[PDB]
């Protein structure tokens, strides 16, 4: 699983334009806490969420600290990257970072996750077994080595099993109001005619927390997702989520379809038909 | 809280 | 090297109803690499005051950012989203439609 913490980096150099740009977010769940950006006036770590406001000033200026020296420290890496893989100095390119911890119902550590990219694409991740690396090419190869030399594994593994689940125990405590209550999404179907022969029917799911959901849409109990159309789950912007689901359908044939909703916050799940 | 495992790659 | 397009969604955060106070929102997801150019347009025009998200990424390692605006819909009124992203050979408009 029910719970999650994770720590999203992103480092992109701009060359001629400046010193590369590092921004960290950190979210527990679905729910941005923190945020920090190397471009912002002053750049220091910033409340993103009311449950982490509390915090001391030990605790933003850590974390300043952990930023400011990452900055650093993915300026020297795009170089390195950029040497890697005998790249011009012309271009602009990405590292990305991703990890942390996901606890089961029960608050006990479920897995741990350490993953990079470079330009999109997977450049290392930390297995399952929290000791060893995936790395997907031979620049990665060259990271590897290293990481492997430093013991970075090993201090990955103490951080995801120790100070992850610790913090975001703490964290899920301060916010259980806002983290632990899964809001049940609002649902309803609507009718839209195309022409006198077909309408369009859509499902939606509106106001609902945490974002994971399954929407779709049967035609007499059979699947129909080669003619469903699904939008991504997208923001309300008010820390809730909405999404629908939307079928084509012969006019006067609307009975033979239903939407079934799946949900946190929903104990059974739902089967919903246009109601005129 | 974020980790202090800092590496250049 | 990996480019992704984004995807554009215009919507609003309550359920439409002419006269009253609403925020208009345009969610651009799925896109690679990180800049990106939102306007949301009122009447063809750009809005004034836009606020947006941080960035952040799907574990597929796509990017997505939230522009949002306060409105108040109208019948006479036309909003829209217009993207410019380096995949894009022009910019992508998206017109909000109150039933999507």
């Amino acid at each position: 699983g029910s719970h999650s913490m994770r720590y999203f980096y992103t480092a992109m150099s701009r060359p001629g334009r400046g010193e590369p740009r590092f921004i960290a977010v950190g979210y527990v769940d679905d729910t941005q806490f923190v945020r920090f950006d190397s471009d912002a006036a002053s750049p220091r770590t910033e409340p993103r969420a009311p449950w982490i406001e509390q915090e001391g000033p030990e605790y933003w200026d850590r974390n300043t600290q952990i930023f400011k020296t990452n900055t650093q420290t993915y300026r020297e890496s795009l170089r390195n990257l950029r040497g890697y893989y005998n790249q011009s100095e012309a271009g602009s390119h990405i590292i990305q970072r991703m990890y942390g911890c996901d606890l089961g119902p029960d608050g006990r550590l479920l897995r741990g996750h350490d993953q990079s990219a470079y330009d999109g694409k997977d450049y290392i991740a930390l297995n399952e077994d929290l000791s060893s690396w995936t790395a997907a090419d031979t620049a990665a190869q060259i990271t590897q080595r290293k990481w492997e030399a430093a013991r970075v594994a090993e201090q990955l593994r103490a951080y995801l099993e120790g100070l992850c689940v610790e913090w975001l125990r703490r964290y899920l405590e301060n916010g259980k109001e806002t983290l632990q209550r899964a809001d049940p999404p609002k649902t309803h179907v609507t009718h839209h005619p195309v022409s006198d022969h077909e309408a369009t029917l859509r499902c939606w799911a509106l106001g609902f927390y945490p974002a994971e959901i399954t929407l779709t849409w049967q035609r007499d109990g059979e699947d129909q997702t080669q003619d469903t159309e699904l939008v991504e789950t997208r923001p309300a912007g008010d820390r809730t989520f909405q999404k629908w689901a939307a079928v084509v359908v012969p006019s006067g044939e609307e009975q033979r379809y239903t939407c079934h909703v799946q949900h946190e916050g929903l104990p059974k799940p739902l089967t919903l038909r246009w109601e005129p | 809280n974020p980790d202090i495992v800092i590496y250049q790659y | 090297m990996i480019q992704r397009t984004p995807k554009i969604q215009v919507y609003s955060r309550h359920p439409a109803e002419n006269g009253k106070s609403n925020f208009l929102n345009c969610y651009v997801s799925g896109f690679h690499p990180s800049d990106i150019e939102v306007d949301l347009l009122k009447n063809g025009e750009r809005i004034e005051k836009v606020e947006h998200s941080d960035l952040s990424f799907s574990k597929d390692w796509s990017f997505y950012l939230l522009y949002y605006t306060e409105f108040t819909p109208t019948e006479k009124d036309e909003y829209a989203c217009r993207v410019n992203h380096v995949t894009l050979s022009q910019p992508k408009i998206v017109k909000w439609d109150r039933d999507m």
